[PDB]
């Protein structure tokens, strides 16, 4: 027929800040924490209770990072 | 409260309410202007962002327009969204907020860039000195604001609730089925609008021959010819004004421009000469007024001018149903004169 108004809602938001944009914006930031965490296992690498837990159970980048001197040539 | 719609198949409508207030009804100077200019601000029930940002979503927009008779206030819009712009031009009638902040932020900046763009153009100039030089305090008023005299709040709404009354206003729909309109147009804000008077007169509008009026001006020159025009010899000068700017005249690369302006009770024929130099500019209009003092067969261009007619009938809406028929010579009598610009050099009534 004919329309005499417009019926609207507003939905959520909290100034510059909606929930559509949250949506937009969710899987690229979980890539972004992603990114930075990745990051992290950059500058925590020679770190040795990082390599101890996490960097030496890599299938082939694991027996990279250790010493197997033997307990002989070394004075501590 | 004149009613009248017109249909047709198609996708748009263009709603509008025509209301007798334009310049020659003006009480104070732009009077009319910057009710014009207030027109779509807020109202006491929806705001004036509320009414943009609802109609972009309804598929439509809104605009005002200014002349000498008419403030007009056109919607054009989807077909089938009819009842919220008859609503929207009601409440735009009948109530309007009248804030003095609108009025110091938003319409007067605009009346100010209005008349600062025709200010630039000097064919406008000479068109208002050839209005105000032919009739004196009707027709003849200013167009546009330029606080010469000071126009407050308390005139806007003065001069609104003037005009703004149901005997004074037209509502013409395009694309619009007409017993919907008329069934929408009632049960809405134009029944309870004032039935105030129709400010129209059928008299004459008593005009002037014979004056003129020089002004200074840097830039293009422009000399003008102005002629009013009774009720029945309208149509033989718009055969003029068609045949003078048509390739069948040899005085058309020498008329910048040509028009008659039609009200209901007669018209002004102007005609301008312009350029960037006097020496051509006195050439031209000496030229004009020496071949139009003599006679000119207007006949051939009656069917040119029947379609010219027929096109600028078509945008508008407004019939003057004329002869073009009984059309047969013309041979200029007496004219009011405008000169803009260099008018050191351009020539004087006494030399035309």
């Amino acid at each position: 027929a004919y329309t005499s108004h417009l019926s609207s809602k507003t939905g959520l938001h909290f100034g510059r800040l909606s929930l559509r944009s949250l949506t937009a914006y969710a899987p690229n930031l979980m890539l972004w924490g992603g990114a930075s965490m990745l990051g992290l296992f950059v500058f925590t690498e020679g770190w040795p209770k990082f390599q101890d837990t996490l960097y030496k159970k890599i299938p082939l980048l694991g027996p990279t990072l250790e010493d197997h001197t033997p307990p002989e040539d070394k004075p501590n | 409260l004149t009613v009248s719609a017109r249909d047709a198949p198609t996708k748009i409508s263009t709603l509008a309410v025509k209301v007798h207030g334009g310049s020659r009804y003006a009480t104070k100077d732009g009077v009319a202007h910057l009710l014009n200019r207030f027109n779509f601000q807020n109202t006491n029930t929806r705001s004036a962002l509320k009414l943009v940002r609802e109609s972009e979503l309804l598929g439509g927009t809104f605009k005002s327009t200014l002349d000498r008779e008419y403030i007009t206030l056109k919607a054009t819009f989807l077909k089938d969204d009819l009842p919220y712009y008859v609503n929207a031009l009601a409440d735009v009638l009948y109530k309007t907020a009248f804030k003095p902040h609108e009025l110091t932020e938003s319409v007067l900046p605009a009346a100010r860039y209005d008349y600062a763009v025709a200010e630039q153009c000097p064919v406008k100039s000479a068109e208002d000195q050839l209005y105000a030089i032919t009739f004196r305090k009707g027709l003849g008023n200013p167009l546009l604001y330029d606080g010469v005299e000071r126009v407050s709040l308390q005139d806007i709404k003065d001069f609104a609730d003037k005009v703004y009354t149901k005997e004074n206003l037209e509502v013409s729909g395009e694309n619009v089925v007409e017993a919907d309109l008329k069934r929408f147009v009632d049960e809405s804000l134009l029944s309870t609008l004032p039935a105030g008077k129709s400010l129209v007169s059928k008299s004459e509008p008593k005009f002037f021959l014979g004056e003129e009026n020089r002004v200074r001006f840097i830039g293009d020159s422009v000399a003008a010819i102005g002629i009013p025009v009774n009720k029945a010899s309208l149509a033989q000068y718009e055969v003029l004004a068609n045949y003078l700017t048509s390739a069948l005249s040899e005085l058309s690369g020498l008329i910048s421009s040509a028009k008659l302006d039609k009200f209901t009770d007669g018209g002004l024929f102007t005609l301008f000469v312009r350029d960037q130099d006097s020496a051509v500019v006195s050439s031209n209009i000496k030229k004009i007024v020496a071949d139009l003092k003599k006679g000119k067969d207007l006949s051939p261009a009656i069917n040119y001018t029947k379609l010219k007619n027929a096109v600028q009938n078509e945008s508008v809406s407004s019939p003057i149903e004329l002869n073009f028929d009984a059309v047969k010579d013309f041979k200029l009598g007496k004219f009011n004169y405008v000169a803009v610009g260099d008018v050191s050099n351009l020539p004087y009534l006494d030399e035309l």
